[PDB]
């Protein structure tokens, strides 16, 4: 019977906003390098 | 067909050279840096 509020703040505080900002930092990150058109190869390309 | 391939071939440099000066991954970029620049702004990372 005790152990269930331990469990409930223990997922609570294991899930807080430290993850969420460091999941909003990897989708910036993503966003800012993985989801950019690198005007570098499409001249590369039209150049060949 | 010296002439005619001549004129094909300056017509195509001009082409690649019209789609080289408007391109579509500055517009891309310049979306992604005002997106991200409306994130910072709203600040989602305070508010969660």
């Amino acid at each position: 019977l005790g152990k269930l509020p331990q469990q409930a703040n223990d997922y609570l505080n294991s899930f807080n906003w430290e993850r969420q900002v460091s999941h909003a930092k990897e989708k910036l990150t993503a966003l800012t390098k993985k989801y950019r058109i690198t005007e570098n190869d499409i001249q590369i390309a039209l150049d060949d | 067909f010296e002439r005619i391939n001549d004129i094909l071939e300056h017509v195509k440099h001009f082409v690649i050279n019209l789609i080289g000066d408007f391109e579509v991954a500055e517009k891309i970029n310049a979306f992604r840096a005002k997106v991200h620049e409306l994130i910072e702004r709203y600040e989602v990372d305070q508010q969660i």
